[PDB]
């Protein structure tokens, strides 16, 4: 995170570089943020 | 009460009408206009570095649908057919029986992705809160048959998706 | 007093004598309802209001005053209505729309719900 | 002439041309024609409901409160005064949405791209808002007979304070690239006059009328909800060409913010649906509590609530123009007829007369001053 | 009295008719262009049989009110060819070729299944 | 719970499987068929029944407004628990 | 919000106008993304007495359409009054 | 001859001695709410439903049983019959279970539509509601007993047409409970026709339990060839298949009535 | 007052029903029958000849100034011998009123083209036709507006399917996009909702 | 009184030619006009008061892939409804289709006396309220 950011840049995600035994190093996907992560990184909630 | 738009008299003083031959000559009101696109190219840009970077959404978000459980895992259905009664597009298929213990449980719960328009009537109808719209909104398919849903997939949508269901319906049933 | 630029509504040219073409009109209706039968709802109806609006053309020479009495919008909406109530007039003779009714309509044609 | 097959919403034109002049302009609809009055004769009268977001899908808070208005007539009851000052603060913020598509779409057809991405990054803000209280960025079915569904989130008018304090600039950009614009106004000026009689008499309705001079607009003579509690001016034309009404659509978003900026400090408390749980249905904490509640929760949303036996005809003052529904009950949960009254099918219609004269390249300029979606012409 | 029913364009059967037969003349004259401009590749010979069953379908017909909306829906019909509103595709589903041909028969329709 | 027929498909929590002959399941060649491991029926006869000391005891399934309507068990039978009709629950009294 | 003051200098006066006071990009000015609990009113219907569905029954106060003229001296009048005319705004009479 | 003439909301309409408020009112069209009436069984005037108003009158009187004299006038849409409806409305619906997602009535259920028709739009019963316990009468009558409203249709029923004196109230004010007392099976060849006339999901069809909802199936009028009386019936199916078989009205042949068997 | 019931105005009631009784003496040959809904709607019911008397009337007459074709429809109700009816709904700027005038025909009796009075009437005509094939006599061009070119039928009929008796596919063979008869994997289900008890007894009909 | 010329058509009303239907569905159906029967499970009346025309039921079949109910049948869904009988078979033969016509059964009224429960002589007396 980084609050100075206007609302939108101020959370992101650099994925992982391998998920269940796929190389993910340039296949990333929104698809791969689980549940916990996936109502933060929206913005429905402020708490991680 | 109105205003008129375009009801106004140009002056017709030298000083007014050199200032418009001015601008006619001069393409003054033209050069104005590269200003305002110059000013924009020294702002920073709105766009969000998907998809490491999301949109903003609310609790409310109507996204992929899921069917829930009890905190025991009983399935909070208990095939009512409310949700087939509102839903607007008919994308809702139910069948049902007593189960081998008596309860009242869906043997058929289909959804027709392809038919629904996303309008949360089915989650507003079900007494029991077990069909949402979760916030889960990347499920695009390769196939037309991938996007009907039957109750098997309902239900591993919500075993998936019930750490973060669980929270918006948290956020929002007050207002419901 | 001073003639009005515009009317404000496009294609709708000024009238700078309001006055005389409203005399014109309203003395025109007059006389084509005249052909009318006496008993014809509509020429007696159309009658009394012509005649009101014509007592009060001769009854005050300020165009702006005039209209805050017509009540009709602007004194050239006046003379278009008028125009189009003189049309009507002329239109009705052919039609005669004050005979009995033609035909009356099937024994449940207006009942609602079936 | 040269007879020419124009088109691939979408639309076909057969346009017949004696070299750059259109010598007659015959559109062709109904390529999105769906059957949605013929549909909605088998929907109860909330299912109905999402079918008119779907009409002028750039107005979709506008084309719920017209079938709202329709049913809460015939009904004859009354949605609460927290859901009018909801429907008319997200009324006006639709009219924004509209006018942004309206004008920012029609100058991105003449050639002037830039505007379109300046105001559609106002428009996905305006999209958070419909998001924050319905859970659907566009088809929100937020307005329904009897009020709205839910009551707004906390925090959202502060939101909506911030976006309207910003609004007004960058509508002064906008007009900073178009209005005084020498080739943007040989473009509009003198392009599809329309007299006030040929106006009124083509059926004719919103900007189309006030461009060229008629002073008429539904929130002021024939008012709904609390529009007659809101101080706002209706931009008049007095060319009646494509220019005036250009002018009137950015002049009335001026005038939307001047209204949103009364919804935000006039918001009353209360509920936001009518107290009447035989049209409205309970809240879930007392469906799952009181018999009574689950009996309507039951019936309202497996049957439906009847409507009385009645025809109306409710108008609104949509951003296209006046949106109305023609709504036929027989008694039972389900309508007998909706005819949908939407303004761009008469406007439509009135292409030939306004393209009569004129260039090629002005039939395009003409349709966007219409402001034509034929979600609404086709139906 | 009961029978009295305002007309549409014609008066009796003979008037009819004669409005039959000019369209009838009007889509075979039509037919040769039809088949050029659309570059549909039946023949002149089957496009003109095609008009003559569409035209013999209606041939028990005896109500001047019902032949004048035949005429009226035909006029219609013709002015979409002409005008090329249609296209190849409109024009080509007066012929069913993609439709395998129903039974006809009793048994043939006692094997496939129950519609009579 | 998950089992297996004598051809390797896995049966649903319906008892959902194909025959041996069944055409339709080419669908699943190449790919896989989708079953719930967490069948319901077995998860709800995991919970302990609830010792209750009263003839009559109310269940909404638990969170309030969360839960399900608020149902009433008469638990007068001493032979079988009185079952909640929504969620499974199962109560008794408390030997009395 | 994060351009240097030169930058800032050039896209204000390119423009004409202070931008900086009015960015179309939010910052910690919104709201917050977790609120606190609501706890939302209840309609004037919510009583325990005096509340008799019959005297607030809205549906069943609708009435079959009267008929004022069926087929099975007096002045004339008008569907209503006039309209009354439009005065000019005097926030901005002209744009 | 011998008619007497009587008023309903001032409409005249001529009856014979005898005939009831509630169907002197059936005359003009008008339908009297009820839930212990049947006309097919005896008069029980218990559930208090039909209470009506007649003109001049102070007292509300039980439509279903109270004879109509000569002059009256019946008001069915007065403020003093709607207050009454309301109020037995309340009562009756204040021990009823919040079953209705899974009761097999909902849909049909003559509860439902009268308390949205002529009942309240919410309540006012802050206590706590009574349950009762299931009696088991058989394999094809499911009795969940907590939605009975004692209204006594399937205790005429059994006795005055099955000819079968099983069932019957036990107890006594709010604790009144119809059933067998003791552990027996309803089992007469009409047994199957109390799940009709019980007006709520007290007695429900335990082969038809859960499988479907009234409002999705399509009814088909047909005849029962299971003995030679040809009965008439309605054949329920959903999406090509048979859900169930109810009776059809036929005064010459079966009335409302079916056998099990056809059941 | 009730918060929840919609307030009644009684004033614009009986302007409207002194209006109603107002066209109903000057258009006798035609108008049939006049009346007001209690939520202020006015309903002239004419003979279907007087269409272009009526509608030129209250277009042109000083009193009714109705300078604005809303919208025109039909609605098709077959229990009736003429089953189509045909409404008009028009709009007053002078006197911001509102009026509905109804007539009716049949499959084969045509109705006069109101054009002439309202040119907006040009399209909304197309729409009748094209979804209810109510002819009309003298249209300047009256064709299919909203239906598919050679489509048969008239959807918005009561007696046609709803969804209707093609549909359109891509075939491989032909290389062409052809109609064959309908089939759908799934049925549209049919719902039977009305309830069997009345619901409003001001509007019970003599049995 | 019309002001227009009028013709006279001895022949009855057909409409099959210029109604779009396919003759599949015109000669081979089988209309059915009826009231129809009460809800056994309610008591209500209320949907017994107007006549229907429903056509014959044809085959419903299940989709290969999930199971669904298939259908051919354009006119599965067909229900119009008429306020009278007259009206129905209007209706069903100006459009060609054959039909069945079944008469209203409306339930003969009945001598209900609350005395009788308690009879002196008679079989009526009750034994239980
Ligand atoms: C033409 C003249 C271009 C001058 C270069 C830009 C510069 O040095 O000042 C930028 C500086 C910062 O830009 P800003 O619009 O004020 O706002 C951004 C933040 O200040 C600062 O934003 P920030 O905090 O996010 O800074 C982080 C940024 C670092 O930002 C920078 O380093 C600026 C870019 C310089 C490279 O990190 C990077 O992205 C560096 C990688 C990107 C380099 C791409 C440009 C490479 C030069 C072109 C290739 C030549 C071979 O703006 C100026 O002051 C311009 C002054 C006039 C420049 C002419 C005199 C030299
Ligand atoms: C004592 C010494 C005497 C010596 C001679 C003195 C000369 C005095 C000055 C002469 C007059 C000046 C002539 C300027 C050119 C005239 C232009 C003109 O015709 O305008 C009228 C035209 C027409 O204007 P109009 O549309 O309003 O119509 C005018 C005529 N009526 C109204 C009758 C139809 O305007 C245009 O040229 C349109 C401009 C479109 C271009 C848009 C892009 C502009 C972006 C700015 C680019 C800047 C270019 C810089 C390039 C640098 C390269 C190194
Ligand atoms: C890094 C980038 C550094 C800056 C690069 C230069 C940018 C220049 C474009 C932006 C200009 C700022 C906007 C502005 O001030 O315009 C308003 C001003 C005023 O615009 P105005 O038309 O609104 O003024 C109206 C009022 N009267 C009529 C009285 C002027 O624009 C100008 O004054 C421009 C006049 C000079 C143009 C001469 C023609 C071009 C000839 C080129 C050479 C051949
Ligand atoms: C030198 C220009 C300034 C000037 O003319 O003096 C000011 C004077 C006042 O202006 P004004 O309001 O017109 O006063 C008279 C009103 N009856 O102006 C005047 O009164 C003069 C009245 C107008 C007559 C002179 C205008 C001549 C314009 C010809 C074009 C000149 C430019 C040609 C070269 C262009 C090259 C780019
Ligand atoms: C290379 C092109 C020149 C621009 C880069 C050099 C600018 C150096 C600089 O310091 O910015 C100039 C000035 C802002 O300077 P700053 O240090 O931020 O202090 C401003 C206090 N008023 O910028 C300004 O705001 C003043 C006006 C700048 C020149 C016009
Ligand atoms: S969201 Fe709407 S359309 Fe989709 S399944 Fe639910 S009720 Fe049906
Ligand atoms: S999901 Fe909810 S509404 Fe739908 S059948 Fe199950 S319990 Fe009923
Ligand atoms: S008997 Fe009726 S009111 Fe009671 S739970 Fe069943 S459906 Fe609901
Ligand atoms: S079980 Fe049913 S029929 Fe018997 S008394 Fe109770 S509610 Fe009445
Ligand atoms: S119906 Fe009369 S008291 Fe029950
Ligand atoms: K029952
Ligand atoms: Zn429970």
């Amino acid at each position: 995170e980084d609050n100075k950011q206007f609302f939108g840049r101020h959370r992101w995600v650099i994925y992982t570089t391998e998920m269940n035994g796929k190389n993910t190093f340039w296949d990333v996907d929104g698809s791969m943020v689980p549940p916990e992560w996936h109502r933060w990184l929206h913005c429905m909630t402020d708490d991680p | 009460t109105y205003k008129y738009v375009n009801l106004r008299e140009p002056s017709m003083d030298m000083k007014s009408v050199t200032d418009r031959a001015a601008q006619t000559l001069l393409w003054t009101e033209l050069i104005r206009g590269l200003g305002m696109t110059l000013s924009y190219l020294f702002r920073e840009p709105a766009t969000i570095n998907y998809p490491f970077e999301k949109g903003p959404l609310s609790p409310r978000f109507r996204g992929e649908h899921a069917l829930r459980r009890y905190p025991s895992g009983e399935e909070r259905c208990i095939a009512c057919k409310l949700c087939e009664a509102v839903c607007p597009a008919q994308a809702i298929t139910i069948e049902a029986e007593p189960r081998a213990d008596g309860s009242r449980r869906t043997t058929r719960y289909d959804i027709d992705m392809t038919k629904c328009i996303y309008c949360g009537f089915c989650q507003e109808a079900c007494p029991v809160d077990a069909i949402v719209e979760g916030p889960n909104f990347e499920f695009s398919t390769e196939t037309h048959e991938e996007l009907l849903y039957n109750k098997e997939k309902l239900l591993n949508n919500g075993d998936k998706w019930e750490a973060e269901i669980a929270a918006n319906i948290q956020a929002d049933y007050l207002y419901r | 007093g001073l003639l009005k630029k515009t009317t404000g509504l496009v294609g709708l040219a000024v009238c700078e004598t309001p006055h005389e073409r409203l005399k014109i009109l309203y003395t025109k209706i007059l006389d084509v309802l005249g052909h009318i039968p006496k008993n014809a709802a509509y020429r007696k109806y159309t009658e009394q209001i012509t005649n009101e609006k014509l007592s009060m053309v001769k009854a005050e020479p300020d165009v702006k005053k005039l209209e805050e009495r017509l009540q009709g919008g602007q004194i050239e909406e006046v003379i278009l209505q008028a125009e189009n109530e003189l049309s009507l007039a002329r239109k009705m003779i052919q039609w005669k729309p004050w005979e009995p009714l033609v035909e009356e309509p099937p024994a449940s044609q207006w009942k609602w719900p079936i | 002439n040269l007879t020419l097959n124009f088109g691939p919403g979408v639309l076909r034109l057969v346009m017949e041309l004696s070299g750059e002049m259109v010598r007659k302009c015959d559109p062709h609809i109904g390529l999105l024609h769906r059957g949605t009055e013929k549909l909605i004769e088998y929907k109860t009268y909330l299912q109905a409901l999402p079918y008119f977001d779907r009409l002028d899908y750039v107005s979709m808070m506008c084309n719920e409160q017209a079938y709202s208005l329709a049913v809460e007539k015939l009904l004859n009851i009354r949605p609460p005064p927290r859901a009018q000052w909801i429907r008319v603060l997200f009324g006006e913020i639709t009219r924004l949405l509209n006018h942004i598509m309206a004008v920012t779409t029609h100058a991105l057809d003449i050639g002037a791209m830039t505007p379109f991405f300046w105001m559609f990054e106002e428009r996905e803000k305006m999209f958070e808002f419909y998001e924050r209280v319905s859970g659907a960025r566009m088809h929100a079915a937020y307005v329904r007979p009897g009020g709205v569904h839910q009551d707004l989130p906390l925090g959202l008018m502060d939101d909506i304070y911030e976006f309207s304090k910003n609004f007004s600039l960058r509508i002064d950009e906008l007009e900073e690239m178009l209005t005084n614009n020498r080739i943007w106004r040989n473009r509009t000026v003198d392009i599809g006059i329309v007299t006030a009689e040929d106006a009124l008499n083509y059926g004719f309705s919103g900007v189309m009328l006030r461009g060229s001079g008629i002073q008429w607009d539904l929130r002021k003579t024939q008012p709904y909800d609390v529009y007659d509690q809101v101080e706002f001016d209706v931009p008049i034309g007095s060319r009646g060409d494509c220019y005036d009404r250009y002018l009137c659509r950015v002049e009335e978003m001026r005038q939307s913010i001047r209204i949103i900026s009364q919804c935000l400090n006039k918001m009353p408390p209360g509920e936001i649906k009518v107290d009447d749980a035989k049209v409205s249905p309970p809240k879930r904490a007392e469906m799952k509590t009181s018999m009574e509640s689950l009996i309507h929760h039951f019936k309202l949303y497996t049957e439906g609530y009847q409507v009385p036996p009645g025809a109306t005809y409710t108008a609104i003052e949509a951003p296209k123009g006046e949106f109305g529904v023609y709504l036929v009950s027989d008694g039972s949960s389900r309508p007998y007829r909706c005819k949908i009254k939407a303004p761009g099918f008469a406007h439509l219609a009135g292409l030939d007369k306004m393209s009569k004269g004129h260039m090629l390249a002005d039939v395009v300029a003409i349709i966007g001053t219409q402001d034509i979606v034929f979600g609404e012409v086709d139906r | 009295a009961s029978t009295s029913v305002k007309p549409i364009f014609s008066r009796d059967m003979n008037e009819a008719k004669r409005r039959v037969r000019e369209l009838y003349r009007a889509w075979y004259r039509e037919v040769p262009n039809t088949v050029h401009l659309f570059q549909l590749d039946i023949s002149v010979k089957q496009g003109r049989d095609k008009v003559r069953e569409m035209f013999k379908k209606n041939a028990h017909i005896t109500d001047p009110r019902v032949v004048d909306l035949l005429v009226i829906k035909g006029k219609m019909e013709l002015e979409e060819t002409i005008k090329v509103w249609k296209q190849r595709t409109h024009v080509m589903r007066f012929f069913h070729e993609t439709e395998a041909p129903r039974p006809k028969d009793f048994l043939s329709k006692f094997y496939v299944g129950h519609d009579p | 719970g998950v089992r297996t027929s004598p051809t390797g498909e896995k049966v649903t929590h319906t008892g959902q499987v194909y025959d041996d002959g069944d055409y339709r399941k080419v669908r699943f060649v190449g790919r896989q068929k989708e079953v719930n491991e967490n069948f319901a029926i077995d998860l709800i006869a995991e919970q302990p029944v609830s010792q209750v000391g009263s003839r009559v005891i109310s269940c909404d399934g638990g969170g309030g407004a969360l839960g399900h309507p608020r149902v009433y068990i008469n638990l007068d039978k001493e032979t079988k628990t009185g079952t909640c009709g929504y969620c499974g629950l199962q109560f008794r009294q408390q030997h009395h | 919000a994060s351009a240097t003051r030169f930058i800032q200098w050039l896209r204000n006066w390119a423009s004409g106008r202070d931008l900086q006071a009015k960015l179309q990009l939010r910052y910690q000015e919104i709201s917050k993304r977790t609120q606190p609990p609501p706890k939302l009113p209840v309609g004037p219907s919510h009583k325990l007495s005096n509340n008799y569905y019959c005297t607030r029954d809205g549906r069943r106060e609708a009435m079959p359409p009267s008929i004022v003229m069926s087929s099975q001296e007096k002045k004339a009048v008008s569907p209503a009054p006039p309209i009354k005319r439009w005065e000019l705004s005097q926030d901005e009479p002209y744009l | 001859s011998n008619l007497i003439e009587v008023f309903v909301d001032g409409q005249s309409v001529m009856v014979e001695p005898g005939t009831t408020v509630l169907q002197a009112c059936e005359k003009v069209g008008m339908q009297i709410p009820r839930f212990c009436y049947h006309e097919r069984l005896s008069v029980a005037g218990n559930c208090r439903m039909c209470l009506v108003e007649i003109e001049k009158a102070p007292k509300v009187v039980a439509a279903c049983a109270m004879p109509v004299m000569k002059g009256w006038n019946i008001l069915t849409n007065s403020e003093k019959t709607k207050k009454a409806r309301e109020g037995v409305m309340e009562f009756l619906l204040a021990n009823h279970p919040l079953d209705c997602p899974i009761c097999d009535q909902g849909g049909e259920c003559d509860l439902q539509d009268q308390s949205m028709m002529f009942g309240s739009d919410r309540s006012r019963f802050l206590e706590g509601k009574r349950a009762v316990e299931d009696k088991n009468i058989g394999p094809l009558v499911k009795t969940i007993m907590t939605r009975c409203i004692q209204c006594t249709r399937c205790i005429r029923f059994a006795s005055e047409i099955a000819g079968v004196d099983d069932l019957g109230t036990t107890g006594r004010g709010n604790d009144m409970q119809v059933g067998t007392y003791i552990e027996k099976m309803f089992m007469s060849e009409l047994s199957g026709n109390i799940i009709d006339i019980c007006p709520v999901g007290a007695l429900t069809s335990k082969p038809y339990a859960f499988t479907a909802r009234p409002w999705e199936t399509r009814k088909t009028e047909s005849i029962d060839v299971m003995d030679a009386v040809g009965s008439n019936i309605v054949v329920s199916t959903r999406t090509g298949e048979v859900m169930r078989i109810l009776p059809r009205m036929h005064e010459d042949i079966n009335e409302e009535w079916i056998s099990d068997k056809t059941r | 007052t009730r918060p929840t019931v919609r307030p009644r105005n009684d004033v614009a009631h009986k302007q409207l029903s002194a209006f109603g009784e107002y066209v109903a003496e000057i258009l006798p040959k035609y108008v049939q029958q006049v009346q007001v809904s209690c939520f202020n709607e006015l309903e002239i019911c004419i003979h279907p000849d007087g269409v272009i008397p009526v509608l030129t009337f209250l277009r042109d007459h000083s009193n009714a100034q109705f300078k604005s074709l809303a919208d025109l429809t039909a609605v098709d109700i077959p229990t009736r011998q003429n089953r189509f009816e045909i409404v008009y709904n028009l709009l007053s700027l002078r006197f911001n009123s509102r009026i509905r005038v109804k007539t009716y025909t049949d499959e084969l009796t045509p109705i006069e083209s109101s054009v002439p009075v309202y040119k907006a009437a040009n399209w909304y005509e197309r729409e009748i036709w094209d979804m209810f094939g109510v002819f009309f006599a003298n249209h300047p061009d009256l064709r299919r507006i909203l239906t598919d070119y050679g489509f048969e039928g008239h959807p918005f009929r009561k007696d046609f399917p709803l969804s209707g008796y093609v549909e359109l596919r891509y075939d491989d063979e032909v290389k062409r996009v052809v109609a064959e008869p309908v089939e759908l994997a799934q049925e549209f289900r049919k719902f039977d909702l009305n309830s069997p008890w009345e619901a409003f007894p001001a509007y019970r009909q003599p049995p | 009184t019309r002001d227009t010329q009028l013709i006279t058509v001895d022949e009855k009303l057909d409409i099959t030619t210029i109604t779009g239907v396919p003759e599949e569905h015109i000669k081979t159906r089988k209309a059915r006009i009826f009231v129809p029967a009460r809800n056994n499970m309610q008591s209500g009346v209320n949907n017994t008061k107007k006549w229907k025309m429903e056509f014959d039921t044809r085959e419903r079949w299940e989709n290969p892939l999930m199971g669904w109910a298939s259908t051919a049948d354009p006119l599965s869904n067909l229900v119009l409804t008429f306020s009278t009988k007259e009206d129905a078979v209007a209706f069903a033969e100006k459009n060609g289709w054959s039909y069945d016509v079944e008469e209203r059964k409306v339930p003969k009224p009945k001598s209900k006396s609350y005395g009788a429960n308690f009879s002196w002589n008679k079989r009526t007396r009750v034994s239980t309220k």
